[PDB]
């Protein structure tokens, strides 16, 4: 009543207001999370939510003032979790949203989960950290898409579509496109067969469907690692035959390779089985591997790896376990001790079905991928730098000012000599500063 | 409910679709040459939005038109790259 009405009392209302914002903020969302994931990082996320957002529906009852303290210490807390990259913060929610937009969570509601994951971009739009999140759960959708745990395709799409209302924009225009993109892939793949039914090439292919645009852009989807195949010769024709609809449609990008659209073909081949036990994406390539020679060493497929390891101990481990190996080791790819058949055996529910396991694993992968997040944001804090040494001083020479560039930022890293030139070049487009005539080196500073 | 015969089940591969014009990066600037120069992708100025103001290479080199313009008039060699005054 009073120190809202004395609006000289209000300034140490609203003090107090965003001091415990901000501090029950840390307190119930970072504070209170201890596991660190998502569930709980994010249940304690609604929980300061809930608390703040009712406590001034209360006596608080507005008094923008309050709300000022209210809005201010929410986002502090919002960009301010322990881990100062909180960009991994929403995509802490990304994994969490993983598991929200995962169809294998949990059986829910049109908004039985839009409307919770609705208050998170709620609170989202407090964040600045989305750039990375966007590629980072992009990348998760991307997969679950490839992966099936895409917990409804319009649902998710009209969500993003919220999202650039208020989130990031064209990365959605992306995934727009590539959301036709696939759709069409299938029917595009169907219409090769509309047309690729005429026998006159192509008998009894039908091997695969897996379907992109050819890398040379920034997308959360990559044909996972692969190398030299026999790809029989359906394959052939399934790349070729697209292309045939495809150059004529597009070229630049085409039927490029994307091992991680792979998955198992093993089948009544001519089994004893009566199984048809689909495996994953290299699980595919390394079992491809080992089809006819009954068994083989380390070395017999050493003689034709030209790949990583980790594709054969998933194999030898998923076809342990069941039973389809009569392995030797379950090691990375295999012991020169160890060796390969097919074994006949099998443990789950069906006809040899559920052994598409996946180990689904990246703590060596998570860290991997972490790397390229250094590379754009130290990118983007050079720029500044950069331009902001440009304005100053015109260094502007060539080599001595790179030199000089070199000397401001000792400490930093270690930075490509060549590359000079480039760095030059670009802050010559952005008309940061100019070429002069008076060298290739020496140039000077315009605007 | 076998695969042990040399039986060909389904299975497949994965396709893709891209092309083959870059054009040699507008040499006024030094950001990308198709995200268009840093000199004018800090324009944000009138255009149509996506390959308006993407062009040709007739030897599969180009410029902007206006970059190599810009070197031209400077001085009637090419900018950076002997490249398409275009």
């Amino acid at each position: 009543v009073l120190l809202r009405a004395v609006s000289t009392g209000l300034p140490h209302m609203i003090q107090e207001l965003q001091n415990h914002i901000h501090d029950e903020g840390l307190r119930a969302t970072s504070n209170l999370t201890q596991e660190n994931m998502p569930t709980l990082f994010v249940e304690s996320v609604l929980e300061v939510h809930g608390k703040f957002v009712q406590l001034i529906n209360t006596v608080l009852n507005g008094d923008q003032h309050f709300m000022s303290a209210l809005d201010k210490a929410l986002t502090s807390v919002v960009n301010y979790r322990e881990p100062k990259s909180v960009c991994k913060a929403p995509e802490l929610l990304a994994k969490y949203c993983d598991n929200l937009l995962k169809k294998s969570a949990k059986g829910m509601t049109e908004n039985e989960v839009e409307d919770r994951l609705t208050s998170f971009i709620t609170v989202f739009k407090y964040i600045d950290d989305k750039d990375v999140f966007q590629k980072f759960y992009a990348r998760m959708l991307a997969k679950r898409l490839i992966h099936g745990l895409s917990m409804s395709m319009d649902s998710e799409e009209a969500m993003i579509n919220k999202l650039k209302q208020a989130c990031g924009y064209e990365f959605t225009s992306k995934l727009h496109r590539m959301y036709t993109d696939m759709s069409v892939s299938a029917d595009l793949n169907n219409k090769f067969n509309n047309f690729i039914k005429n026998q006159d090439t192509v008998i009894d292919l039908g091997i695969s469907f897996q379907i992109y645009v050819l890398q040379a852009g920034a997308w959360p989807l990559t044909q996972a690692p692969s190398s030299t195949f026999a790809i029989p010769q359906e394959l052939e024709k399934s790349v070729q035959m697209f292309e045939l609809f495809y150059s004529q449609h597009f070229s630049g990008r085409k039927l490029t390779w994307l091992h991680y659209l792979c998955t198992g073909e093993v089948k009544m081949n001519y089994l004893g089985k009566p199984y048809v036990a689909m495996v994953t994406t290299y699980q595919m390539a390394v079992l491809l591997a080992f089809n006819n020679s009954e068994t083989v060493s380390y070395k017999e497929l050493q003689d034709s790896t030209q790949m990583n390891e980790k594709e054969l101990t998933k194999t030898i481990k998923s076809l342990l376990d069941v039973k389809m190996i009569n392995h030797d080791s379950e090691k990375e790819d295999i012991d020169a001790e160890s060796s390969f058949s097919l074994n006949m055996n099998f443990s789950s529910k069906r006809t040899k079905f559920k052994i598409t396991t996946s180990m689904q694993k990246d703590t060596p992968q998570e860290m991997e991928q972490t790397r390229s997040a250094v590379d754009e944001d130290r990118k983007m804090y050079l720029q500044a730098a950069i331009v902001r040494i440009m304005k100053a001083r015109k260094v502007l020479r060539h080599n001595a000012l790179i030199q000089e560039v070199i000397s401001q930022s000792r400490a930093r890293f270690n930075p490509s000599i060549s590359m000079i030139k480039k760095c030059i070049e670009v802050l010559i487009d952005k008309q940061y500063i100019e070429r002069s005539q008076a060298s290739a080196d020496e140039y000077s500073y315009v605007a | 409910a076998k695969k042990k015969r040399f039986e060909v089940k389904k299975w497949n591969a994965v396709a893709l679709w891209a092309w083959d014009i870059v054009v040699d990066n507008c040499a006024i600037c030094r950001n990308h040459i198709m995200d268009l120069c840093i000199e004018c992708q800090a324009n944000q100025a009138s255009a149509t939005s996506e390959e308006c103001t993407v062009a040709w290479g007739v030897c599969n080199h180009a410029f902007h038109f206006h970059c190599i313009s810009r070197w031209l008039k400077t001085r009637q060699v090419c900018p950076l790259d002997n490249r398409e005054w275009e």
